[PDB]
RNA sequence: GGCGUAAAGCGCGCGUAGGCGGUUUUUUAAGUCUGAUGUGAAAGCCCACGGCUCAACCGUGGAGGGUCAUUGGAAACUGGAA
RNA sequence: ACAUACAGGGGGUAUUAAUUUGAAAAAGAAAA
């Protein structure tokens, strides 16, 4: 939503590209869009979904269109804090944490988006729908509302060795 | 600072249909309108007097978006005075976002200038000449006022917030802070860099845009 | 139909490929002229000339020839065009006098880049990076605007499409526009896929 | 047992599979071997990171189900544990105690009989050695110009083996941990797959 | 998981059974929590160890299994009494 | 009080008809 942000060297992942039509007067004119998400590896995924005539364009205007949409994603060596249902469209994904070495259990675009979130370790399962628009951002709308632990213990006043980790 | 006994008519509401954001900040109810409480207006002016200062010592500038009338000449004679840039007339609907193609817009005031010493009277034929002199009229008219906008500025000063939609809506998505003066139904309420005061007439206007005019001009005077 | 604009700029700003007279027999010199431009198509396989021109004064004929490859019609120091007009002597029964010059920017004329881009696609190239490397490497020397359309079995293609990737001004219309145009067709193996390039360059 | 080609199969993976001279024609085997083969998939990429582990080893893939099921009972961390329990193998420790030139000389090796644990004859390849066990090489087959001719070429004995040349004789000493096993197969990309 | 338009709100009352029920105080102990004892056979799942040259298999030991019964406590909530 | 648009039901406007059975404009990129 803010400003360009070309901190690490991300890495890009394509979703999907559809080819969408526009029926005119004649035939029709069709673009391809493409979904694409980008993520550094350390938290801070993010995506886009941009479109154009041809389709390495398109992939490269949704990379250019998707380094605006990045999500903090606070995460505990390489696991989610805890466990969320993020919700989008009809679209919501159930993110459980986990224990290092059981590799992201996740679908076709919640596993896109989550393992170059760095987070290499979740139980992911995609109720709802299966959109891959409405499916990533509905897991980008679960990282985004995601509590830390010393973020909690500094909002409200109660700090280290006051609740249980 | 300011004072209170300064604002003579630099107080009141356009009552008909306020913003239930703004019940904090009115005084009482007095001929119809809303008055707008001055002991946090003047407080909030000094805030922004502070907050205009400190950020700015780095390559600084303000933005002075003013695009209503009674409000257009302000900015106009004042920014200026300051030593700042403005848009007294038609904010682009893209310009703060879109600043990769009104680039050749910020530039094409130059390039008609850069025609002017080296062959532009009738080497062409007539039907190009006062094309681009209606030209360079718009591109000094519908651009607004600024010239040596290099980068995005770092703050940014709207007036009259409730009809520059726009406005607050490239510098909300560019995460650069707003100063507005807040009328009726401005939606900030979650920004504390607001002025809480009346836009209604030419002096209501004035004599708090002219505060944060030279509210920058002590931010360059003694650190640089 | 778009004509083309060759067509419509010869004898506007643009010359013709043919400066000689003939009123009373004039067969039997546009004739020869196209039996020489086709000897001069067959060293076209290597060379890479866009046009030659004709210039019979009287006798002998200072023919100018426009290679983007300027070294490889000569040979070595000069022999290949000796030998060359010994065979265009020989093959036109009259005089000729070969009149070379070294074109670069080679780049920014339609029929070098025309017999180019059929020839990355008689050699099953894909059009479309071809056809974006040719239009962005003639916008890195500096163009003005660049249309290519490549059309019939595209890449080998069951049912014929015409691909144009159009970038900047091509005004055909404006006719002070010396707009250089192609069409160059590429045997492939899947038939036969004419290139269409059509610069404008102020 | 596999018993075909292991260069055929060791083009596809992309990894070496006996260890270094895979070289020459490093694309991909086949009639479509070297014409710009596209990309993979997400089970592409799950499917050959469990061949570059299958294929390396040498085993069917309900030995490597049955030895990925009893890597799940362990408590660690569960694509290494699985890789821990694999290299205990008794084919890649007779391979990895340089008793062989390769891991199929060493299936060979040991199926056929010529090696002991602790002085009892155990003719196959998927035992899973304990640690601190000793791997006998049997005393009547012992000249055989395999093994001291692989035994003559030093190959890189790791920290978790001691191999005492002289007397032919090695002991099992660690688990090993995960730095010293083969490097060139990443372990997350097994435990997607067998949740798949 | 739903019910405006996708399948889905009885056409709408009066009402019996049933389900749920505002605030405080005292008390009980059926729900509830916590503990002991009996019991939930052996084989099986799971964990660990040993025997088959490893495994399958086999054996041993532990864990787990009930809306179970008897019985000792607690009283915040639901239930009973005032 | 003054302007130009959109909201819904009070009650408006029926010129005077008939349509044709069956396949071929499919559709795609990861890099140089």
């Amino acid at each position: 939503a803010r400003r360009e942000e070309e901190t690490k060297e991300f890495e890009e992942r394509v979703v999907t590209i559809n080819r969408v039509a526009k029926v005119v007067k004649g035939g029709r004119r069709f673009r391809f869009t493409a979904l694409v998400v980008v993520g550094d590896k350390n938290g801070r995924v993010g995506f886009g979904t941009g479109k154009a005539q041809e389709v390495p364009e398109a992939i490269k205007k949704a990379v250019e269109a998707a380094k605006k949409d990045l999500v903090v994603v606070p995460r505990v060596e390489g696991t989610t804090p805890h466990t969320i249902t993020g919700r989008y469209g009809s679209g919501s994904v159930f993110m459980k944490p986990a224990a290092p070495g059981t590799g992201v259990i996740a679908g076709g675009p919640v596993r896109a988006v989550l393992e170059l979130a760095g987070i290499t370790d979740i139980l992911s399962k995609s109720l709802g729908s299966n959109t891959p628009i409405n499916m990533v951002r509905a897991t980008i709308d679960g990282l985004q509302n995601l509590k830390n632990a010393e973020d909690v213990a500094k909002l409200r006043g109660k700090t280290v060795e006051e609740l249980y980790n | 600072m300011k004072q209170l006994l300064e604002a003579g008519v630099h107080f009141g509401h356009q009552t008909r249909r306020w913003n239930p954001k703004m019940k904090k900040y009115i005084f009482t109810e007095r001929n119809g309108i809303y008055i707008i409480d001055l002991q946090k207006t003047v407080k909030k002016v000094d805030e922004a007097y502070n907050f205009l200062k400190q950020v700015s010592e780095d390559g600084g500038q303000v933005l002075f978006v003013g695009t209503k009338k009674q409000a257009q000449e302000s900015v106009k004679s004042e920014a200026e005075r300051a030593g700042q840039f403005y848009i007294n007339q038609r904010w682009l609907g893209g310009l703060l976002t879109n600043y990769k193609t009104i680039s050749k817009r910020i530039k094409r005031i130059s390039e008609i200038e850069k025609m002017e010493e080296d062959g532009l009277f009738e080497v062409l034929p007539k039907k190009e000449v006062v094309e681009l002199k209606k030209e360079y009229d718009r591109l000094i008219k519908f651009l607004g006022g600024i010239r040596d906008m290099k980068s995005m500025p770092q703050a940014l000063f709207v007036v009259d917030p409730r009809k520059e939609r726009n406005a607050i809506a490239e510098a909300r998505k560019l995460n650069i802070p707003i100063v507005g003066i807040v009328d009726t139904n401005c939606d900030p309420d979650e920004i504390d860099y607001v002025i809480p005061a009346n836009d209604d007439a030419i002096r209501a206007v004035k004599l708090l845009t002219a505060k944060m005019a030279d509210a920058i001009l002590e931010g360059q005077q003694g650190v640089s | 139909q778009k004509i083309n604009p060759i067509g419509l700029r010869v004898g506007i700003i643009r010359d013709w490929e043919a400066k000689w007279y003939a009123e009373k027999d004039f067969a039997s010199l546009l004739h020869e002229d196209l039996k020489i431009r086709k000897f001069i198509d067959n060293e076209l396989k290597e060379a890479s000339v866009s046009h030659v021109e004709i210039e019979r004064a009287a006798n002998r004929i200072n023919i100018a020839i426009h290679t983007g490859k300027p070294g490889m019609v000569i040979g070595k120091g000069g022999s290949e065009i000796e030998k060359l007009r010994n065979k265009l002597n020989a093959l036109t029964d009259k005089k000729v006098h070969i009149n070379v010059i070294e074109i670069k920017k080679v780049d920014l004329d339609a029929r070098l880049v025309a017999e180019n881009i059929a020839r990355q696609l008689e050699n099953r190239a894909s059009f479309r990076r071809v056809q974006k490397q040719a239009i962005t490497r003639a916008m890195k020397l500096g163009a003005k605007g660049i249309k290519t359309q490549v059309s019939g079995r595209l890449g080998g293609a069951d049912i014929a499409r015409a691909e144009q990737y159009s970038e900047g001004t091509v005004p055909l219309h404006t006719l002070r526009a010396d707009i250089d145009y192609a069409h160059a067709e590429a045997d492939t193996t899947y038939g036969k896929l004419g290139v269409k390039v059509w610069i404008y360059r102020g | 047992r596999f018993r075909g080609s292991n260069w055929k199969k060791s083009r596809r993976l992309g990894i070496s599979l006996s260890g270094t001279g895979k070289e020459k024609r490093p694309y991909a085997p086949g009639q479509h071997g070297p014409n710009q083969r596209k990309k993979l998939s997400e089970y592409g990429l799950q499917l050959r990171e469990k061949q570059k582990l299958r294929y390396l080893y040498g085993m069917t893939e309900r030995q490597f189900r049955n030895t990925f099921d009893i890597a799940g009972k362990k408590f660690g961390v569960h694509g290494e544990n699985f890789m821990i329990l694999l290299a205990s193998r008794l084919d890649a420790v007779v391979y990895s105690l340089g008793l062989a030139r390769t891991r199929r000389q060493a299936r060979q090796l040991v199926n056929h009989g010529h090696i002991l644990v602790d002085g009892k004859r155990v003719d196959i390849p998927s035992y899973s050695v304990k640690p601190g066990q000793t791997i006998s090489v049997r005393e009547k087959s012992q000249k055989l110009n395999i093994i001291v001719e692989s035994v003559e070429i030093n190959n890189f004995v790791p920290e978790y083996l001691n191999f005492d040349a002289d007397s032919l004789t090695g002991t099992f000493v660690r688990l090993p941990e995960r730095s010293e096993l083969p490097a060139e197969i990443n372990e997350q990309l097994i435990v997607e797959y067998y949740s798949r």
